[PDB]
RNA sequence: AGCUAGUUGGUGGGGUAAUGGCCCACCAAGGCGACGACGGGUAGCCGGUCUGAGAGGAUGGCCGGCCACAGGGGCACUGAGACACGGGCCCCACUCCUACGGGAGGCAGCAGUUAGGAAUCUUCCGCAAUGGGCGCAAGCCUGACGGAGCGACGCCGCUUGGAGGAAGAAGCCCUUCGGGGUGUAAACUCCUGAACCCGGGACGAAACCCCCGACGAGGGGACUGACGGUACCGGGGUAAUAGCGCCGGCCAACUCCGUGCCAGCAGCCGCGGUAAUACGGAGGGCGCGAGCGUUACCCGGAUUCACUGGGCGUAAAGGGCGUGUAGGCGGCCUGGGGCGUCCCAUGUGAAAGACCACGGCUCAACCGUGGGGGAGCGUGGGAUACGCUCAGGCUAGACG
């Protein structure tokens, strides 16, 4: 199952900052805060010019490590965006952004992607009523994504939806902080997402 | 060739030739040791590679290499051949699976243990 | 004998243009003239006219070229960068209207010979027909 | 004897029959002469039974002999209703 | 439709039967050049009628003998050994290439 | 690791086979194919067909041995 | 490289449901072959499948279609249908019974045993559902089938937690001994709550049948589940498996120690003979993750059998030269044909799979519905530039 293990080491290896923790990842502590270098005994040594491979490999590892997903799933998702019409780079991101666990996270129900996964797993989530605990469930346009009434009293869900007061939401979303609901309006576009990723590379990496 | 020639004689499909008559094109084949000698490397290498003549159940009797720090292979010791040449030992086209049959796995292995049939070292 | 007239012509043209001849002769034949017609139309040659060389009928094929160039080798760019027989005796090539190739992403053309005359590929496609794939040119 | 019966096309614990016209001797899931309907025993969708009654009536017009169940489903879509 | 064919009667040596040499043409599947292949059919000619050299239409028929499922439907054009020639000579070359050889 | 069932017994060069190869007859019992040790070959040290020499023998194959001590 | 005597054809007859040398008598001397006969080898064929940019290559398990077989060989009987896997006879082999005369068998059906092998499952449940045979029916039979079982064998889904948490414990590794790394990782706080306990508990099953109605249409009634007390629902509820390969280059990942051309690695190039990022361990790292790696085989890379798409002066590759058979190829003009070739319509191209859409199971895997594509071939109609054909003409090739 999903990665599970020191996560900020990925943050560091990937150079770029990844928000795999929500809070703190904002506090002067995501370590990328004074330690933007890779983990291990060689972190600080000079970097030799990366190979065409390296680059593509890293770019993929990045994007994927973001949504915290098994290469298995990641790949198939990719191969799917590939067949579907439309610029693959986009389509793909749109699909990653359609995972239920992602939306729960993109809706402030959860502090991080990991956490949202657990909320989905422990059934604290709703999809047009019926609860869905499949973190890889494809949320699609029109789908309302509530929170377990039963769970609506959970401190976590409260604190989370609390700070959510004020915070805006993605233009392909919309959430009603009152009834702890939110609608998936449309598949976010490449422009809509601001991922530190060059998907042209990720495409090329699966070219090889 | 001219097109007409092609039509007449046409192209000849290439025939691949197996490099492992582990007969019945099996993935592995088990046999019995005849001799557990030692052989010297080739052209620019030196050492005493551990080898073994094997009577296969496939009927064939071939020379297999023994991978690892040290074996416990004798004579009538049943073993499993797996195919894999060894650039230094011509006439040696297969390796001997270690950890199968009479081929005890490598003792004190901590790395690529799987390729040496040695269980997980119970770390305390 | 002159094994393949249509090739013989494209080649003469190819050869002449390669050394920048202005005009160039080729033993005339209705079929040959027909092809040149397209050649002229598509603007690959200035055009052509029926002449009489040593008493026998030929076809002057007025070649065309890009302008003079800069630096080393001021030789003009070709107008006919390519031109190749496709259907050849002892290896005829026929295509269905759905199997008509698109020469050089459309920048080039292919000349088919159909029961509806010798049209180019757009002409053939438009007229919904196929035929012998005489040659591509770009 | 040509018949009108069901052909199992579902999947484990997910049966989905095909009201078919086939000679009586073929595997129940073998080559049939013609499909003429389908049936979702569990009604897992609003539409869980259709029958080209035009067609049924035809086959019956010629010796087609329906399974008791095949006849059931048929009837249930006025295949015989002669009002 | 009962397949109808055309060919030359290269053999007249039988009783109530003729050998029609049907020539076929078609593009080679991989090299595409059109190639001319062919085959002999033993057509049924009850009245002896058709003689060596004729071009006849052959018509798919009910078995008449083993190795014989065609009847001469009609004569297309009489006499023309120029075709029987090709055949005969081709056979004659055979009468060589093996241990000795055949005159050119 | 490197087991320790090696030995250092001595013997005398018998044959002068090809490619630094010898018949070396062990003072002990018989003779073995004996090849010239890398070290020794790197430091040259030609080896005549009749010298007292030291051999490294793996029980694995007594039939073979490496010449260690030059003379 | 030549094959052939029932062999090729004919006349008459037998035979079958039926055509036929299928069989027979008589007659003729034919039939096949380099466009590859005959012989040898290998092999069930296909829808498809795998790979591939494609062309193509490879393949034909599971599913559907066809064929062949039922210990090996031959033969018929009964029948609508068999030359008849759980029918018959004979011969052979093998096995078992035998009062030695003579008898009985055939799992390539389900499960299971044994043998061979690197290797392949339960002598399960059920007839409730679908389907099949017989029966007026009730119903009986159904190892077909529907299910459960075992095996990461494959595919998909899921868990081993989430959030906070030091300029950063200890231990272990490295150090230019200042320190650097494992690392927010841990400890710890708080949050959720797989397993697991309790309660409820299913679709799949409505017919056959019975009653009214005419044993019709139509209407009412009754019986019936292996799976299964499983799916799922609700309540309670524990922080609760991680491994494997790799880090010289191809190729993402580097250091210390040990060893000293040894022990060993190895796919190829190669590495090891005292500073080894290539052996062995450790720290650290890279990649995947209930998998990971190996071996085997197929496609790929390989335009390295080149149709797409390769070549032959010296790299592999021009035949010692000619004459010439078959075959391949064929100048200019015109006319007929319309074989190739092109077009249109139409039939076929089963289902499944592939593609698209929507839908069902919390998703997906899986499955249902609908739609589109599809070479090839059949039929009809059309075109005629090119190729073919036929006819006529010509002199620019050729010959004289
Ligand atoms: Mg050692
Ligand atoms: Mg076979
Ligand atoms: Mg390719
Ligand atoms: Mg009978
Ligand atoms: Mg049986
Ligand atoms: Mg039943
Ligand atoms: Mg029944
Ligand atoms: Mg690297
Ligand atoms: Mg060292
Ligand atoms: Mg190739
Ligand atoms: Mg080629
Ligand atoms: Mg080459
Ligand atoms: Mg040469
Ligand atoms: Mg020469
Ligand atoms: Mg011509
Ligand atoms: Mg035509
Ligand atoms: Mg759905
Ligand atoms: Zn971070």
């Amino acid at each position: 199952g999903r990665y599970i293990g020191p996560v900020c080491r990925l943050c560091r290896r990937e150079g770029v900052k990844l928000y795999l923790k929500g809070e703190r990842c904002y506090s002067p502590k995501c370590a990328m805060e004074r330690r933007p270098y890779p983990p291990g005994q060689h972190g600080q040594k000079r970097a030799r010019r990366p190979s065409d491979y390296a680059v593509r490999l890293r770019e993929k590892q990045k994007l994927r490590r973001i949504y915290g997903i098994s290469e298995r799933q990641f790949r198939n998702l990719f191969e799917e965006a590939s067949k579907k019409k439309g610029v693959t780079g986009s389509v793909f991101l749109g699909l990653l952004e359609s995972r239920l666990d992602n939306v729960v996270y993109r809706l402030g129900f959860a502090v991080s992607r990991r956490q949202a996964r657990q909320l989905v797993r422990h059934g604290h989530i709703t999809v047009n009523g019926r609860r869905v605990d499949l973190p890889s469930y494809r949320v699609r346009p029109g789908d309302e994504i509530a929170v377990a009434e039963k769970s609506r009293n959970l401190e976590l869900i409260r604190q989370n939806l609390e700070a959510m007061k004020g915070r805006k939401v993605g233009p392909w979303l919309s959430l009603d902080v009152e009834g702890m609901k939110g609608k998936f309006l449309r598949l976010p576009d490449r422009e809509d997402l601001a991922l530190p990723v060059q998907e042209n590379l990720v495409i090329e990496f699966y070219s090889r | 060739p001219t097109i007409n020639q092609l039509v007449r004689k046409g192209r000849e499909k290439v025939r691949k030739k197996s490099k492992v008559p582990a007969l019945k094109g099996a993935p592995f084949r088990r046999g019995v040791c005849t001799v557990v000698r030692t052989v010297t490397p080739k052209k620019p290498n030196s050492a005493l590679r551990k080898v073994a003549k094997v009577r296969l159940t496939s009927g064939y009797e071939v020379t297999a290499y023994i991978p690892g720090e040290g074996h416990n292979l004798q004579e009538h010791s049943v073993v499993l051949i797996r195919g894999g040449r060894v650039k230094d030992l011509p006439g040696v086209r297969y390796h001997i699976v270690r950890g199968v049959y009479d081929a005890a796995g490598v003792k004190d292995r901590k790395k690529s243990r799987s390729k040496y049939g040695t269980k997980k070292p119970k770390e305390a | 004998m002159l094994t393949d007239p249509i090739a013989d012509m494209l080649t003469r043209i190819r050869n002449a243009t390669r050394v920048y001849k202005e005009s160039t002769d080729v033993p005339a034949s209705r079929f040959k003239e027909e092809i040149l017609r397209i050649l002229a139309r598509e603007g690959f040659i200035k055009g052509y006219e029926r002449v009489d060389v040593d008493g026998k009928p030929y076809l002057r094929v007025y070649l065309k070229y890009g302008p003079r160039r800069q630096g080393p080798d001021p030789r003009p760019e070709q107008v006919i960068h390519h031109i190749r027989r496709i259907s050849k005796p002892g290896r005829r090539v026929y295509v269905g209207v759905k199997e008509i190739p698109r020469v050089r992403r459309g920048l080039g053309i292919a000349i088919l010979s159909t029961s509806k005359g010798v049209l180019t590929d757009r002409e053939a496609r438009k007229l919904g027909v196929g035929g012998e794939l005489i040659c591509e040119v770009w | 004897m040509v018949k009108i019966r069901l052909a199992r096309f579902g999947s484990k614990h997910n049966p989905h029959y095909r009201i078919v016209v086939t000679d009586a001797r073929r595997k129940r899931d073998g080559k049939y002469i013609e499909k003429i309907g389908y049936y979702d025993p569990r009604k897992t969708t609003p539409d869980w039974l259709k029958v080209d009654v035009e067609r049924a009536r035809y086959w019956l017009s010629v010796g087609a002999q329906p399974t008791d169940t095949a006849r059931r489903l048929l009837r249930q879509a006025g295949v015989f209703r002669q009002e | 439709p009962k397949k109808v064919l055309t060919g030359v009667v290269v053999s007249d040596k039988m009783q109530k039967t003729v050998t029609v040499l049907v020539e076929r043409q078609f593009p080679h599947p991989l090299y595409g050049k059109v190639i001319k292949r062919s085959k002999k059919y033993l057509a049924h000619d009850p009245e002896e009628k058709y003689k060596l050299g004729d071009v006849v239409e052959i018509i798919e028929s009910r078995p008449i003998s083993k190795r014989k499922r065609f009847r001469v439907l009609r004569l297309v054009e009489s006499g023309r050994m120029d075709l029987v020639e090709k055949y005969l000579i081709r056979r004659q070359n055979y009468q060589s290439l093996s241990k000795r050889g055949g005159k050119a | 690791a490197k087991e320790k069932d090696t030995i250092r017994t001595e013997g005398v060069v018998t044959e002068a086979l090809p490619n630094a190869t010898f018949r070396v007859k062990l003072d002990s019992g018989p003779e073995i194919l004996a090849y010239i040790s890398g070290k020794m070959r790197m430091h040259y040290i030609r080896i005549l067909p009749g010298d007292r020499v030291v051999v490294e023998i793996t029980p694995y194959d007594p039939t073979r041995g490496r010449i260690v001590y030059r003379k």
